[PDB]
DNA sequence: CGTTTTTTTTTTGCATGTGCCGGTCTCACACGTGCCTGGAGACTAGTAAGCGCTTCTAGTGGCGGTTAAAACGCGGTAGACAGCGCGTACGTGCGTTTAAGCGGTGCTAGAGCTGTCTACGACCAATTGAGCGGCCTCGGCACCGGGATGCTGTTTTTTTTTTGGGTAC
DNA sequence: CCAAAAAAAAAACAGCATCCCGGTGCCGAGGCCGCTCAATTGGTCGTAGACAGCTCTAGCACCGCTTAAACGCACGTACGCGCTGTCTACCGCGTTTTAACCGCCACTAGAAGCGCTTACTAGTCTCCAGGCACGTGTGAGACCGGCACATGCAAAAAAAAAACGAGCT
């Protein structure tokens, strides 16, 4: 017995996320394709903000992640900004930035 | 004795908080005010220290982020200075308000 | 005065972070109502999770459901 | 002892070394990128969960999946988004 | 042909008879009635189901109808809402 | 002689919604009395925007509520404008209100 | 010899079309809009006459809101004028662009 | 070029209904501007939704539920 | 206190829109009709969840010292804001041009419906290793002091703008 | 032009904050372990939906009138905006007062887990009328006269509120 996850390819739990999808009252049934293709693309993104996330951390001459670096990575991706516009990341201030007309002649 | 013009501590300040990641409400007064207004809605209630600090993370990013927008209304004013009118207009365009 | 624990110097230093240089001494108790309003609106919907679940006890993820529904989800603290 | 709390906390981890081998994660850091998957879960189910209603259909399919992320994800993220999809499918398909 | 497609359109004339017995209501008024009710039956419905998940139930019975109206429904609305609704509750676990 | 709708007192189809709450993959199981209190609470909001409609007509010397009307009775109450403020009702314009500082002396 | 004072006619107009429920966009160079602007995306596409009625009905909609929100802006900057600037500080705020 | 379609005397209109009574020049341009990108971002999911459901026709309803998306929900088109 | 000017304000004078009656003509709300499918019913069976009972988590309250933060007051600069004044960008109102809007016909893509048939996913029981809670460690990182560096503000000096005479029509 | 007074420009100079480095010490990231329950496997059975075929709806194209609406130009008023100038609100920093913060201990509310038990809802097969599509009628309302009527502007009516004798204490 091997996991789908490793058939897949993939790092994130292929079963884990077929029971979520069966389990959250989606629909009646839940297709063969729709968890590993959904396990997939959250595996995309949460690689794209790490990706970013380490950038950042790197650039702040620290080892390990911490919020901040998160938000740094997500408020200065345009689309990563867009996907998570509505949401509010604890512990990640805001991006450095005053107005032109505030800065002395 | 050396003196700052008004406002260079205040860009000073800007920088200084636009860095850092700290909750800038002082922690013990806050949660007093959760508890206050808890009272509105059901006596004798507990709170896990998360779900204030959950609250504390939320409320200081919605006015940091209304400050911002107020601030917006202000230069768009040709004014430096965030007034009432300036926080009235961000929440009207935001549709808070009426 | 709980509210007014909720400093002139808090305010300002909140502004600071949204970038503002000058602060009308209006803004300090206008800005103490706004703070008011924005507790209410979420403690009144965490508080009507808490109850629904028959718990005494408000829980970090009743606040989660509560900003999800104002429309201000946020992240790190369950959900 | 505790309760079984369940998370994503082990293949974030997984991925980041995949990204950078030599960058750890704080607790706080790990609690958003759980917040994160769990977000985006709920995004894109309850996006795929309504196509199938539209379509009179009582099966979320991969070919929801896709849709649902053509909807939620901006532009180029969307399109890689889903080519990853529609590789580990594939994959899936070819191994059974 | 032309499907059979169901609507609210005879339970909205049955309502508008009620409290104003003289006027009447054009086709897009209607149709916006029944926009109007669609909207609000999945709005409660839908927070009624993430009631339910979230306190690890699987029915939605009356009382997740009504938090979900207390949430849904601003402040006077939400009361009055309550009381015809748990009226009609009454008045049903009555008539057997 | 019966029916789920005449024993809760309503004009909304008690039965109806049954069906569609167990069709609409919202919850494994439905309460009987979940359809009740719903039915109640959707003819409660339709008889309280039928109520102003029908007095915005009446308002215009017309037997029939129009589009128009319905706008009118929603925006005015402060309450049903909350509730229905990110909805967009076709045909139904704009409230009269035109800024102060816009008119003559 | 007759001539209405400048803004006189306009105040006119504003309370003329604010009364009515009509489109105020001619109904043929709006459909042209969406085929063409549909195209892009994927050819050979046929639209419902309601389709792209509900698509106008919105448009409208929104473009009435956006100047509802953009003259606020205006006033606020103490003018009467609507600018490019006063729609771009709106819709900022709106959040609807950066 | 159907944007030029949507005539001054048009967005003038809208202005109206929405309480304006004097207009910039360079209002038109921008207009148009707000416009194209509304409908696009509008008829992109429109579209999404026809492909999805294998069909070569745009229905109202597919309109209705890419608005309901855009958060701009629509009443009496099939709500 | 009056007595010249001005500065405000009151009442006509037409010219433009809405606001309003009477008819009055069409199409869409209204209601009736007949037929189909979705709600009703009584049944069985299983289990979701209310309840009672037990565990021990973590939320609450209190205390007393330290010191960072709030407070409150003094002083002065730099910003809000009111007034003035100038140039043209918009609004109004024609006369000219356009093409949308209307009603109609003619053609067919494709929306949508039906019946058939099977590949697919739900459900089941057995099997077992992935991933969880708990536990241990050791280096990243928070904290601190010390020195280098950068940026501010003041006072002095230099440079140019700017401004109040001294002749001309 | 002449010449003088500011207003900006550059310069040097003290000073205070911020930034970078190495040193120290604590704790939380990280990883290991042992047990557990959730994912996997392999089996059976039912039905959702893929597909082929047929119906016919409504989306498209085209045409030819009649305006209603777009367009373009002329002209001038009222607005946007730049400039100046005045008053103090708000910023900075100092000294005084407060209470948050921290660490700790003590107590127990109530969150949460488990076991039992049964009332409630899902599932099923039969019945049938409420709610559907389809189709015809008829009166609301939109349309189109003209007729008060309200406005709202071009002013002249006069009528108040200043600028200047007034001429006396
Ligand atoms: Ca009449
Ligand atoms: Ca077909
Ligand atoms: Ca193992
Ligand atoms: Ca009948
Ligand atoms: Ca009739
Ligand atoms: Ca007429
Ligand atoms: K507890
Ligand atoms: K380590």
């Amino acid at each position: 017995a091997k996991t789908r996850s490793s058939r897949a390819g993939l790092q994130f739990p292929v079963g884990r996320v077929h029971r979520l999808l069966r389990k959250g009252n989606y629909s009646e049934r839940v297709g063969a394709g729709a968890p590993v293709y959904l396990a997939a693309v959250l595996e995309y993104l949460t690689a794209e903000i790490l990706e970013l996330a380490g950038n950042a951390a790197r650039d702040n001459k620290k080892t390990r992640i911490i919020p901040r670096h998160l938000q740094l990575a997500i408020r200065n991706d345009e689309e990563l900004n867009k996907l998570l516009g509505r949401v509010t990341i604890a512990q990640g201030g805001v991006l450095p930035n005053i107005q032109a007309v505030l800065l002395p002649k | 004795p050396h003196r700052y013009r008004p406002g260079t501590v205040a860009l000073r300040e800007i920088r200084r908080y636009q860095k850092s990641t700290e909750l800038l409400i002082r922690k013990l007064p806050f949660q007093r005010l959760v508890r206050e207004i808890a009272q509105d809605f059901k006596t004798d209630l507990r709170f896990q220290s998360s779900a204030v600090m959950a609250l504390q993370e939320a409320c200081e990013a919605y006015l940091v982020g209304l400050f911002e927008d107020t601030n917006l209304c202000a230069i768009h004013a040709k004014r430096v200075t965030i007034m009432p009118k300036d926080i009235q207009l961000a929440r009207r365009i935001r549709g808070e308000r009426a | 005065d709980n509210i007014q624990g909720i400093t002139k110097p808090a305010i300002r230093r909140l502004a600071r972070r949204g970038g503002v240089k000058r602060i009308s001494g209006l803004i300090y108790e206008e800005t103490r109502g706004v703070l008011k309003v924005f507790l209410e609106n979420v403690i009144r919907d965490a508080v009507t999770y808490t109850e629904h679940a028959k718990r005494k006890t408000v829980t970090a993820m009743d606040v989660v459901y509560a900003l999800k529904r104002q429309g201000r989800t946020l992240y790190g603290f369950g959900g | 002892k505790r309760s079984r709390k369940e998370s994503y906390s082990i293949y974030v981890y997984k991925v980041l070394k995949q990204v950078h081998p030599d960058t750890g994660i704080s607790s706080k850091a790990m609690g958003i990128m759980n917040s994160f998957v769990n977000d985006i879960f709920e995004r894109i189910a309850g996006e795929a969960s309504r196509l199938a209603h539209y379509n009179k259909r009582s099966t979320i399919t991969s070919r929801e999946i896709q849709t649902a992320v053509r909807l939620l994800l901006p532009g180029e993220l969307a399109k890689h988004a889903v080519s990853e999809g529609t590789k580990a499918v594939t994959k899936y398909t070819s191994a059974k």
